[PDB]
């Protein structure tokens, strides 16, 4: 299954995933292709921010759905 | 309730910016553009004070200037940033505790009355491209002491002039406490080297202008770590370096330094502020984490800015919003929520320091 991850700059990342993958697994996969530490990633879908412990299937994220990546501010 | 101050050189930058805008040669950043669009005057029809106030009004209650900004039109441009970093604000406050961070604060049995002067430090960190202050005080990545000196002189002197005068009017002297302004997050890569530069800058300012500060008596400088304890005589003034992690028993930022008391001195604390935020910054979201947020939480800063009457929580060291507000809006009821519900904006009187060292209206200083 492929899904997309769109960043603020409109750049689009392609990920290889399974419906049972957790949002935590997805963030880890984002770290692999992009080197962003997972605890800096907010993933948005369907107007919500997504919880690490739930699955893509939980959130009804299907093949070629697009997730939105927003980085954490950090002072 | 509060008073915005800025230097002569900052006024020149403002006049140049306003003229560039009037000519079409610059355009506002996103946040200033929003403030412009909510009022009716064109840039040209607006006086220099009104224009300055609208730029200051584009500040937001909380912003991390060191990481959250792009220094272009999508938030604040470099030209706006160069100005906003120079703007300071003072207010009289009630001080409910000594300013101790986290859990270490000591409540004043009788809350002290004094003043805060919020001043932003040199912004030498960025989540994107270089900042205006980096371009100002760095020579190919190396700190320039004279250039840093001129930056802090620009930003601190108008407040020293103000409180020198205010002490004279109250027939007292001034005791001023200063934290490690610009040595925290703002120092970015220069963290390990910045502290002697800031100390040197404070000394240089007091030394250069000793003749104009006869009512200033005690300067209590506390960068917490990384400096040696010292007292320097600067003219008639006593400049003290007392980093709290180095010198046990050091008096807090919100308390009278040794040799001062309320009968003989007014108490002023400098607050390490932020180019783009309201005074108190992250305490508007309820965080109590920086010099900016801790001192705002420990004073009635939020009441001075909003006009509301908060309540000091002795147990947690926080000045809380009005109790009616927290009941009605529990869950979305921090001070920044009070600002939204009440349509509060940050905008107040502004003066400039002229070439002779008098604080005057922007119009008066511009015409001289
Ligand atoms: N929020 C900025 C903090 C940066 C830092 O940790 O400087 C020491």
């Amino acid at each position: 299954m492929q899904i997309f991850v769109k960043t603020l700059t409109g750049k689009t990342i392609t990920l290889e995933v399974e419906p049972s993958d957790t949002i935590e697994n997805v963030k880890a996969k984002i770290q692999d292709k992009e080197g962003i530490p997972p605890d800096q990633q907010r993933l948005i879908f369907a107007g919500k921010q997504l919880e690490d412990g739930r699955t893509l299937s939980d959130y009804n994220i299907q093949k070629e759905s697009t997730l939105h990546l927003v980085l954490r501010l950090r002072g | 309730a509060y008073q915005l101050l800025l230097s002569k050189e900052t006024l020149n930058k403002i006049l140049q910016y306003k003229q560039n805008l009037e000519k079409g040669l610059a355009t506002p950043g996103k946040f200033f553009l929003e403030e412009l669009s909510k009022q009716e005057k064109s840039i040209s029809e607006m006086d220099i004070t009104t224009f300055t106030q609208l730029l200051i009004q584009s500040k937001k209650p909380q912003v991390f200037a060191e990481s959250q900004v792009y220094h272009d039109g999508t938030d604040w441009t470099l030209e706006e940033e160069s100005i906003l970093g120079d703007v300071s604000v003072n207010m009289p406050v009630t001080m409910y505790n000594d300013g101790g961070h986290g859990s270490s604060f000591k409540n004043h049995p009788k809350p002290i009355s004094g003043y805060l002067a919020y001043v932003p430090g040199a912004l030498l960190a960025s989540g994107s491209g270089p900042t205006s202050d980096m371009k100002e005080v760095l020579d190919n990545g190396k700190l320039n002491q004279d250039k840093l000196n001129a930056l802090y002189e620009r930003r601190l002197l108008p407040q020293l002039i103000h409180f020198n005068e205010l002490a004279r009017q109250n027939e007292k002297q001034a005791a001023i406490t200063i934290p490690g302004i610009g040595t925290g997050c703002f120092s970015g890569a220069y963290y390990d080297v910045i502290k002697p530069y800031v100390r040197n800058a404070l000394i240089h300012i007091l030394e250069k202008h000793k003749d104009s500060l006869p009512y200033i008596d005690i300067i209590h400088y506390d960068p917490y770590m990384g400096d040696e304890p010292a007292e320097k005589k600067i003219g008639h003034m006593s400049f003290r370096v007392s980093p709290s992690g180095v010198v046990r028993g050091t008096t807090g930022q919100l308390d009278y330094p040794l040799g001062s008391n309320p009968d003989t001195h007014i108490l002023v604390s400098i607050v390490a502020w932020d180019h783009f935020s309201w005074p108190g910054n992250d305490y508007w979201g309820g965080a109590r984490q920086t010099d900016d947020g801790v001192k705002a939480a420990s004073t009635d800063t939020m009441g001075q800015v909003t006009g509301a009457t908060g309540v000091y929580d002795k147990k947690w060291g926080r000045y809380m919003p009005p109790e009616s507000f927290t009941k009605d809006r529990k869950g979305m009821s921090d001070w920044g929520d009070y600002v939204r519900e009440n349509g509060i904006v940050f905008n107040g009187p502004v003066l400039a320091l002229d070439k002779s060292g008098k604080l005057d209206t922007l119009e008066n200083v511009a015409s001289r």
